[PDB]
RNA sequence: UGAAAUGAGCGGAGUAUUUGUGCUGCGCACGGCGGCCGCACGCACUGGUUUCUUCUCCGUGAUGCUCCAUGUUGGCGAUGGAAAUGGGGUGCCCCCACCCGUCUUGAAACACGGACCAAGGAGUCAAACAGACGCGCAAGGGAGGAGAUAUGCCAGUACUUCUCUCGUACUGAAAGGGAGAUGCAAAAUGCAUCUGUGGUGUGCACACGUCAAAUCCGUUUGAUUUGCCCAACACC
RNA sequence: UGCAAGGCCGGAAAGAAAAGAAUUAGAGGCACCAAGUGGGCCUUCUUCGGUAAGCGGAGCAGGCGAUGCGGAAUGAACCGC
RNA sequence: UAAGCCCAAUUAGUGAUUGCCCAUUAUUCCUUUGGUAAGGGCGGAAACAAAGGAGAAAGUGUAGCCCUUCCGAUGUAGAUGUGGCCUGGAGGUUAGGACGAAGCUUAUGGCGUGAGCCUAAGAUGGACCGGCCUCUAGUGCAGAUCUUGGUUGGCGUA
């Protein structure tokens, strides 16, 4: 026999209970892969860089805060 | 006999009821001389109304007063059938029930956000006395999560704990002439819990226009709310 | 009526009481608890949470990573000012990844043996909770610790291992069962490897 | 001995719930069970059926559990069970097992009434 | 529903179980403290039998 | 060693001295002044303890737990008898020697006992009188050896 | 029924304060005209006057952690086959009230099963896997089969080696290969040290300061600066 | 020494003024395990097929189903709650 | 001369503001139960014989350690909790019985919201059995055109 085909009649209400959810702010989950690969390439170029300038920042810190 | 750590307790105790005495003899003197200024700036404001309607008819003139700031709102409906926008908007004017009533600042953002609801509730313009009878009588604050009834001055200080608002008179001030600290003082009591209007309404399913009892009724509100206070 | 409609989705589900039956975690919980309502510091409330939780959440930590995170922490201290006591609450396990460690003071729940002689050979103490409520009541010049949770073959399973962009393990006895279509281009498809979020 | 003085008890409710419709059948105990048809006008709340046992005929804490005599019952079975009542006799009355013989009955009652202590179920006196 | 498991191989389809129609197949140890007293006394007999000999 | 703390923790459920009858939790401990489940009044458990019992006559014994011999049990506790007409609040002094904290019960379980003495008195004499007039048919007497 | 009376009400002492009305001073404000004229009596000077109107000021912590315990006048009750108050039983009056179980959008139904009672009557046992929770040990955990002697009451308990199994390392179809950090440097297996998070952002507790509110003046409750950041998340 | 990108150092910050110039019975985020269900029906506004139907098919919302209580004499869905 | 229809009032050109009746709704009072619950007390202050009294546990859950305060409470399919109830057997512990165990009968009351528990009486019976903590399972009936036994209106009828 016949039946119903399709209705779309309580679907907001169920959409609604646990709410809809935002978005994911965008400071997150914001990776490059995909992207313009000329720019990516000379980016992790720089970031290599930084590394080691970090590390070498450490280090001065702890020579001077034992000078006192 | 009493020894070690009997005796300090009770000369910290003894030192705590002299102290607590002197706060009370102090915030009592203060709260008098608040509401003396405030008592005398109503009749101030009142006698130069007055004085200005009379000059503007002697001419041919008009006066026209200024549009009202404050409103108060009390539902009138049920629970039950109610859309899913007209929900949102009284949750957050806090009316979860019927015959709850709060106050609202009279701009158009709240304007507008009145308009959607109005088959839902009955509004005006409140008076001195109708503020100051619900806060009187029916006054509850926010302490811990808790509905507590006001019963003294020191409850009232503790709670703000802002050198302006210290006294009961002090609260009917910010209300009645919205003040700066009108926000926060709404912000930090319970919604009001009022009876049903003795002598009965005429139709609740009909604007008060209409003969009926929703929308807005102006200052003929406070009539309305004095039968439910 | 009141309008409070979805108002038991703000409740939330925390244990107040443990499901223990040891009587000396009893004990200890009694004390902290005592500790905790009574005194003003943020140690004993943290240390009484920690001791209700369960054993799946106090999961247990390293030496080497004690030491480690000790010798980070004093390479920025002065000279004349003593090192902090370390405190798990949890068990505390050797590493034969590390031989070499400095004194330490550890208080913990539980140490294995050989945690313990590497302790002790080195120089150190091993501290109960109920010492530490003498040596210092107000947890003032410690070191909170947690062990790692991440790296569980449980959490490695969690998840649909069939997805774009997972890489969850799958409920399998025979390692080399379910290879071929769905996980090779040549066999119809495969599992896409990355996925934007 | 005379109990210590309690507020008045008020006992919500004094008939019980019976089964729906156990006048009908003999086999059926009057026992309360929680009716489940789909159906059923007990489980609907209609205006002329039964009531249903919840949380709020719930009684008074303060006069929980105590008998009309004003005190509450303490089941015993020999004479040493009576010392346990010595201190605190203006609170529970003892109460005789059923099963307690006619000869060993004779040496409670005695030893109860130098002790000043109440029996529920004692003779005379 | 289902849901995510392992799937299952229990192979466990032939007739093992011993029921009204079917003898089974099945093998218990509940002889085997018993079994074990027999064999230490069965040594210690055969010690004495064959003694002097290891 | 093992603490009275960690000893109550392994009985509270679970005691011989423990009476859970209908729904009310008693004791039948010797050495308890309320007949109360609780882990102060517990004198079996405790390392100091005292307790008021009745003596012969009219008189008051006092029961007393020093602590100084715990794992001995034939010379754990120490009697101390005084005669009648002892002031109750002397009674409890002796109790408040060993353990502060059960002052208040002692004094009230000292006037029990004297009240019951005197009670038991008067109750016999009464006794006695209706027995005198009734002729009986049988008398038991034990052997004198 | 005063076993804490917090009172404009109880107690004590004064019998005068100060709220409003009326009248009125200066300056400002307000209205009209084009600075002068008006001010119904607005703000400041807590402006003056006392003609009317009104009471004013002090006082009792818990050395009580919690529960129970206290007036007046009559009727009934003087130990009985007593009175009283609760239960229990049967009838009656006014009001209320469709037959249970089930499938179904919808049952009371002209939808099915339903004469009465007793006894019986339906999510169990085994194996593989996973998650939550309890317990032991931990880079290791644990057998199983079997043996040995207490042991010849005892189908239990006590003891034991190698081994076996899961794991500490993964990857490729396979032949095969196989994971530290820092510094100098740039070698088709580079060299040197070994107390050490590979880096960045956000991140308990602790340590050093500062600012608020409250305070029985001992200290508390919140924020924030800096350091290290544990667990964890994101990007490399 | 211009633009692009990743960092370091320093300053300022009604922490968001005034003009009707928001409000909240306003704690955000993240996981693991699993049930029932997968025949619907009615009403308000908008509608498609049909002469029409207590007929068939859809959009938004509220209900009955799963729910009594007080009203419309009586009624699953109407009015009030 | 409505007890009908359309308007309009509240005791009526006299004096200004609510005629009356009926809810599982609103306000308020008492009690119960559960919290994403919020606070306080828990070193026995001193003193006190019969011929003012008791209690006072550092605590998820009880006859709740005690006291104060605020908020919510209906529900099919379904999920979960309960120092929640009941039945046959096992390891412990503590009792009862020929001055009468189990079983059986009830206008026998008492207790608990309830599953149920306890006492009384037998003008019943004649030899075993209760409480508490753990362990264990062939562990709870109103209906399946359910199984077996007995009974029954139709009926002194065809
Ligand atoms: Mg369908
Ligand atoms: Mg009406
Ligand atoms: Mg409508
Ligand atoms: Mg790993
Ligand atoms: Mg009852
Ligand atoms: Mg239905
Ligand atoms: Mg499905
Ligand atoms: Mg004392
Ligand atoms: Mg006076
Ligand atoms: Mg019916
Ligand atoms: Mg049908
Ligand atoms: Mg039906
Ligand atoms: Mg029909
Ligand atoms: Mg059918
Ligand atoms: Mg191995
Ligand atoms: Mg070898
Ligand atoms: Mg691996
Ligand atoms: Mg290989
Ligand atoms: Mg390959
Ligand atoms: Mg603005
Ligand atoms: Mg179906
Ligand atoms: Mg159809
Ligand atoms: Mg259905
Ligand atoms: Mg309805
Ligand atoms: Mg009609
Ligand atoms: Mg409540
Ligand atoms: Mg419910
Ligand atoms: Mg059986
Ligand atoms: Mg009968
Ligand atoms: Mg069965
Ligand atoms: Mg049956």
């Amino acid at each position: 026999a016949k039946s119903k085909n399709h209705t779309n009649h309580n679907q907001s209400s169920k959409n609604h209970r646990n709410g809809i959810k935002g978005p994911v702010p965008l400071h997150l989950h914001n990776s490059k892969r995909g992207s313009w690969l000329p720019a990516l390439v000379n980016a992790r170029r720089v970031r290599k860089h930084n590394q080691k300038a970090a590390l070498k920042k450490r280090r001065e810190r702890i020579a001077a805060f034992a000078a006192k | 006999k009493r020894a070690a750590f009997k005796q300090q307790q009770t000369e910290s105790f003894k030192k705590a009821v002299v102290a607590r005495k002197a706060a009370k003899a102090a915030l009592k003197k203060t709260a008098y001389l608040r509401a003396r200024k405030y008592s005398r700036e109503y009749r101030g404001a009142e006698k130069k109304l007055v004085t200005l309607r009379r000059q503007a008819a002697s001419h041919g003139n008009y006066y026209l007063e200024a549009k009202p700031k404050v409103a108060v709102v009390t539902r009138i409906r049920g629970i039950a059938k109610v859309n899913p926008k007209q929900r949102k908007i009284l949750q957050l004017l806090r009316l979860r029930q019927i015959f709850n009533t709060v106050f609202v600042k009279m701009n158009k953002p709240m304007e507008n956000m009145l308009r959607a609801v109005e088959p839902y509730i009955a509004y005006g313009y409140p008076s001195l006395a109708t503020v100051r009878a619900m806060v009187y009588k029916r006054g509850y604050l926010k302490i811990n999560g808790q509905r507590v009834k006001i019963t003294d001055n020191q409850m009232i200080k503790d709670k703000y704990n802002n050198v302006d608002i210290v006294c009961a008179e002090d609260m009917v001030n910010q209300i009645y002439t919205c003040g700066k600290h009108f926000r926060t003082v709404t912000h930090g009591m319970w919604p009001f819990k009022l009876a049903p209007p003795a002598g009965g309404m005429r139709q609740k399913r009909r604007h008060f226009v209409e003969g009926g009892d929703y929308g807005n009724r102006d200052t003929l509100i406070n009539r309305f709310l004095a039968r439910m206070i | 009526g009141v309008d409070l409609t979805g108002i038991s989705k703000k409740s939330r589900v925390i244990r107040h009481h443990t499901y223990s039956t040891n009587p000396y975690i009893k004990l200890l919980i009694k004390l902290y608890k005592f500790l905790a309502k009574r005194t003003s510091s943020g140690f004993n409330k943290v240390v009484y949470q920690r001791l209700i939780k369960s054993r799946s959440n106090r999961a247990p930590i390293s030496l080497s990573r004690i030491a480690v995170v000790m010798k980070r922490k004093a390479v920025f201290t002065a000279k004349s000012k003593a090192a902090p006591i370390a405190v798990v609450v949890g068990d505390v396990l050797d590493d034969v990844r590390m031989a070499r460690i400095p004194a330490m003071r550890v208080c913990a729940l539980r140490f294995s043996k050989s945690a313990r002689q590497s302790i002790v050979a080195a120089g150190g103490e091993c501290l109960t909770f109920d010492q530490l409520a003498m040596i210092a009541p107000t947890g003032k010049n410690t070191y909170l610790l947690r062990g790692r949770k991440s790296g569980r073959e449980s959490v490695r399973h969690f998840g649909a291992s069939g997805v774009p962009g997972s890489h969850s393990k799958p409920y399998a006895t025979n390692r080399g069962k379910e290879t071929k279509r769905g996980r090779r281009t040549g066999r119809s498809y495969k599992r896409k490897a990355f996925r934007h979020v | 001995v005379k109990p210590t003085v309690s507020k008045a008890i008020v006992k919500k409710r004094t008939k019980r719930f019976t089964r729906h419709r156990y006048e009908l059948f003999p086999q059926l105990s009057s026992s309360w069970r929680k009716p489940r048809g789909e159906d059923s006008p007990v489980r609907r709340r209609y205006k002329g059926q039964k009531a249903m046992p919840n949380k709020g005929y719930g009684s008074d804490r303060a006069t929980k559990y105590i008998t009309p005599s004003g005190f509450r019952n303490f089941p015993i079975n020999n004479v040493e069970d009576l010392y346990m009542l010595v201190m605190q006799n203006r609170k529970y009355a003892g109460v005789i097992s059923h099963t307690v013989g006619a000869r060993k009955r004779k040496a409670i009652v005695r030893k109860a009434m130098e002790l000043d202590v109440r029996l529920a179920n004692g003779n005379a006196k | 529903p289902k849901g995510n498991n392992a799937i299952p191989h229990v192979h466990q389809k032939k007739h093992w179980n011993p029921c009204s129609s079917q003898k089974g197949n099945v093998k218990v140890f509940l002889n085997q403290p018993a079994q074990k007293h027999r064999r230490r006394r069965l040594r210690l007999l055969k010690a004495k039998k064959v003694f002097p000999r290891p | 060693s093992h603490s009275v703390d960690l000893q109550w923790v392994l009985v509270r459920q679970n005691s011989r001295f423990l009476q859970k009858r209908g729904g009310i939790r008693m004791s039948n401990d010797p050495f308890n002044n309320n007949g109360n489940w609780t882990k102060r009044h517990c004198g079996f458990l405790n390392e100091k303890a005292a307790v008021v019992k009745p003596a012969k006559g009219g008189a008051i014994c006092v029961t007393v737990k020093d602590g100084s011999s715990n794992n001995k049990p034939r010379q754990t506790y120490k009697k101390t008898v005084h005669a009648a007409g002892v002031r109750a609040s002397d009674v409890s002094r002796a109790v408040a020697a060993v353990r502060p904290d059960l002052a208040d019960v002692s004094f009230r379980r000292a006037r029990r006992m004297a009240c019951i003495a005197s009670r038991t008195a008067k109750v016999a004499a009464a006794r006695k009188a209706r027995s005198e007039k009734i002729k009986f048919s049988r008398k038991s007497a034990r052997a004198k050896r």
